[PDB]
């Protein structure tokens, strides 16, 4: 199955893999070979691609994805191999961010504090991984 | 005003009367997560329907 | 049971609603 | 027991229900002049109880009859309080101990007869809405939507009154014989929460009547 | 007797079905007001009292029954 | 013994009605005061 | 007393069946009503009128039921 | 007399069901169509008059049912 | 008598049974089609004749058990 | 007169009936049907008559039994 | 006897369907209205007084026909 | 014993069918709820004491049901 | 022997009807919120402790029908 | 022999109405949770011991109602 | 021959009942356990194993039922 993961700009991860698990809009689903048709949009959150060998997890950070037949399209709003992520250093920034929530008020400002305590959340979500 | 560049950040420095939303510095290159940056600023101040 | 009871205390809450109203909604 | 001392003076009047409401009414005046006796800018202690009371009062009364508040605000304010005058009047009133002639007396609201009074004042300011704002040849009398939408109309005017001392009667008269029966079957421990519900049902019965009223105020001022 | 047995068991089926139904319905009213009201956790004070006006409408007809029931069991005027 | 049970709740509700109302009452009066 | 006996149970299970139907409808109706006119909070007042309107339509056959109730109870002409 | 009381049971086993179903469906025409109108806020009134002539519909049998109650209580012809 | 007691129930049922259902249903009928005629809020006039149509299409049946609660009971033919 | 009874008791239950399901299913087709019709606010007149004929295959059922209770009631060959 | 029987099942009938039906309906308020308020996990407090007045106002129906069990089961002044 | 009989079968039904229905409704509780409590993780004791407040509530119904049984079988006050 | 007649035929619709019907809503119960707690796969053993909790509450209402057949059954204090 | 016969029809409806419900609810509970679990196809096995647990919950029911059939059946210590 | 004759229509409605309700939640079961197995078309012989199990569990009630039934026609201790 072709799991062609690809930020608008980097083609993060086009390695075609076995399988795959990973947060949707929908949360929770596992990506075996050849479910029936399906595209989806992503949770902003880690995926666990379970290709042969190696349960991958990759810090996306929401997006969408054509999961065509043996062909994952994931387009990606963004997306990091998390192991590349420094742990220590994510989980400051993700420090940083739910300190910048805390503090954060206004509508637009606050809401943007919440979506980044997410993809930071992510961030450091996938770190661990 | 959602801005983007440094010479136009020193353009509205020194052009400070009017409204500017953040400066978003410069970027050649133009890396995907300061997209992501000024998006979400955008994003949120959007979603806040004060600029329409 | 609808006695002239009804027609008696019907009597009482208006002259109490007139009063209270000018007692102490209007002060 | 649902039988009370009535008095005579020229029909049997069960004289419990009005010794009810001349209690009822006397706290309300005694509580009345107690707030309104010290005037204050800066609202005085417990005159601002009163206030913020009378605040909803007007702010109710704008919501549902808008301008034409302050025409009514008296009206309304004097059934919403007294309503829930009697309504906590029956909830709390230790009246039982000194038994009278034939029916005990702790709210007026639970004879029907009051939810008779309030109802007919309801509609007859209805009535005196549509006659002088509305009107007086055309009420809503006048069917306006259709030629056939007449007796309809007909008779969900009567229903209107009806149903609203229906409803206030039967809550009241509910919650007496729910703490009645309950303390006649278990001791003073159980019935507490039932009445602290009845507690809650009590004022808000009150408040639901005072904002159907003014919603067919607001209706005849429309 | 058979008279004021009958209004007895009268009263007893018709405060029964009478306080089954309107307030399980007042239930589901209860139910679905509320969780929009606290989806949108704005407006709930000026809802909750349009919500207690529909409440009292759910309970009348359970106090009309109840009416029914006490005058047939205590002043039982058709026995 | 019936009113018994009514009192508790009595007193119990005045205490609670009294701290939260009288916070509503002042916070009113501090309001338009300031 | 036979006749009086069913003029009785006849104002029973007409009081009981009529209080149950239609103020369950009314509690569906003041369910989702109010569940989108919360959704929208703008016009609640504008609906309101029309939903208590609606209600009345509702309550007005608990309270026609209750009608016959009475007139078999109270006045009962039948028997 | 048992023809007059089966005419008295009659009708309130009429009055009673027709009471029941008209209204409670009548509910439910309120609640999803003022739903609806709430939702777009714009036609209100104009949804308002065929909203009433619905209730009428809907309330026109609950009417029919009373009809024959009334005819089989007050003016008996069948007893 | 009994033959004319039973002509008289026989319209008490026919009359409230056929009052129960349709007019539920014309209910449900009003519901969802003024929900939907709200939502596009353009050609309610033009849904409101055939609308009006469906609503007889209902009320029909209820006025048909009415007929029939009618000959049972004023001009009894068979009893 | 046992056989004219069970004739009348007869067409009751059969008007009853009859008049109960066919209108309400009749109800659940003028909803869905006038919703989509009006969602595509374009061919109505076109789908009206479908729509119509529709109703019509609804409403022959509820004839039908209607017939038979006419057939029962006046011109009663079975007693 | 026989009307302190009848009193007996009277109360039994009313007690058992009486808490049948809306402590169910408040079973469906406590689901989707607790399911909404878990979804939006902020105000759960603030929907929670309402959520708690509502669910008062469901089990104050099953609190009356308890009521009316206990009158007639202890102190039953109809038999 | 007639009057034990009827006590007797009136725990029964009593019994019977308030443990019918309020548990069923608490069945729906359980599952939409929980649905919910799991489909957001995180707050699932938050969550669970005003499950188990909920799932008292339903519970109590059915105890006052039985209760009523208790008392009709253990000691029967009105045989 | 009618009145342990009735005692047994009472404890038998007593223990049948309670545990015809909660049993039922407990699957339910478990049917929705197992489907929800396996969709997100991560928290089903802390949603499990409440899912447990509120299967006793669904199976307490069908554990007090049968105290009271057992009560009516073994330990019969009413015959 | 009547009493034995009601003990026995007793145990014929206890045993047949409990095991009518509560499988079907576990219908529903493998139903929507399998599909679930089979949707993320990941976590099957540790789902699956909760399932197991939610299905034995759905069974008990079932199991005390055959229980309380055979104490009716075999050990009938009420007739 | 009467505790015969209810032994037999005892093991009818037992038999009768107990196959009506578990075969169609059976049904339910199958019904969207298949369809989501269906949709993630991989895994469905694991998930055919984890179905069969639930299908079993739907079916021994039935067979219980049966049971009883059979010891009930058979070879009947009670009569």
């Amino acid at each position: 199955l072709n799991l062609c993961v690809l930020t608008p700009n980097r083609s993060i991860w086009n390695s075609e893999v076995k399988e795959i698990i990973l947060s949707t809009n929908s949360g929770q689903i596992g990506v075996l070979p050849n479910h029936a048709p399906t595209a989806t949009a992503v949770d902003i959150g880690i995926l666990r691609i379970r290709l042969n060998d190696q349960w991958l997890t990759l810090a996306l950070m929401g997006g969408f994805a054509r999961i065509g037949n043996n062909e994952i399209t994931i387009l990606v709003n963004d997306a990091e191999r998390g192991s590349d992520i420094d742990p220590q250093e994510a989980q400051q920034t993700l420090e940083i961010a739910e300190a910048n929530l805390r503090k954060a008020e206004g509508k637009r400002q606050k809401i943007e504090a919440n979506l980044a305590l997410r993809r930071a959340r992510t961030r450091v979500e996938a770190s661990n991984t | 005003i959602i801005s983007i560049g440094k010479k136009g950040n020193t353009y509205f420095i020194r052009r400070p009367e009017i409204p500017v939303d953040r400066y978003f510095d410069g970027t050649n290159l133009p890396t995907a997560k300061e997209a992501q940056a000024i998006a979400d600023d955008v994003f949120s101040l959007f979603v806040s329907e004060e600029v329409d | 049971d609808f006695n002239l009871t009804l027609p008696i205390i019907m009597a009482e809450f208006l002259f109490l609603m007139f009063a209270l109203d000018k007692i102490y909604y209007t002060p | 027991g649902q039988h009370f001392y009535w008095q005579i003076g020229g029909f049997q009047i069960h004289g419990q229900v009005l010794i009810t409401s001349w209690v009822v009414i006397a706290i309300l005046l005694g509580s009345a002049a107690i707030a309104v006796r010290s005037p204050q800018t800066i609202p005085t202690g417990g005159q601002n109880f009163f206030e913020y009371v009378l605040e909803f009062i007007r702010d109710v009364s704008k919501t549902q009859i808008g301008e034409e508040y302050r025409p009514w605000v008296p009206f309304i304010g004097t059934m919403f309080l007294f309503i829930f005058v009697s309504n906590w009047s029956g909830a709390l009133l230790p009246w039982k101990i000194i038994q009278l002639p034939h029916g005990e007396l702790a709210a007026p609201t639970n004879d029907i007869n009051t939810t008779v009074a309030l109802a007919l004042l309801t509609s007859v300011a209805y009535f005196y809405a549509g006659l002088t704002k509305k009107g007086l040849g055309y009420f809503g009398k006048y069917i306006q939507p259709t030629p056939i939408l007449l007796p309809i109309n007909i008779l969900e005017d009567f229903t209107k009154p009806l149903s609203l001392s229906f409803r206030l009667f039967g809550n009241i008269l509910a919650d007496e014989l729910v703490v009645v029966v309950l303390v006649s079957l278990v001791p003073l421990v159980v019935p507490i929460p039932v009445m602290f519900l009845g507690l809650f049902t009590s004022g808000i019965q009150a408040l639901i009547f005072a904002t159907l009223a003014a919603a067919y105020i607001g209706e005849s001022l429309e | 007797p058979l008279i004021a047995a009958a209004s007895v068991i009268a009263a007893g089926l018709a405060v029964g079905l009478a306080s089954i139904g309107p307030g399980v319905g007042q239930g589901t009213a209860a139910g679905q007001a509320v969780e929009g009201i606290a989806r949108q956790p704005e407006a709930e004070g000026k809802i909750r009292g349009t919500l207690l006006l529909s409440l009292a409408f759910m309970e009348a007809l359970t106090i009309y029954g109840l009416v029914v029931a006490l005058a047939l069991l205590f002043a039982n005027p058709f026995v | 013994t019936n009113l018994i049970n009514l009192s508790v709740v009595l007193g119990v509700l005045i205490f609670f009605g009294k701290g939260v109302l009288s916070d509503l009452l002042d916070n009113r009066k501090q309001r338009i005061l300031n």
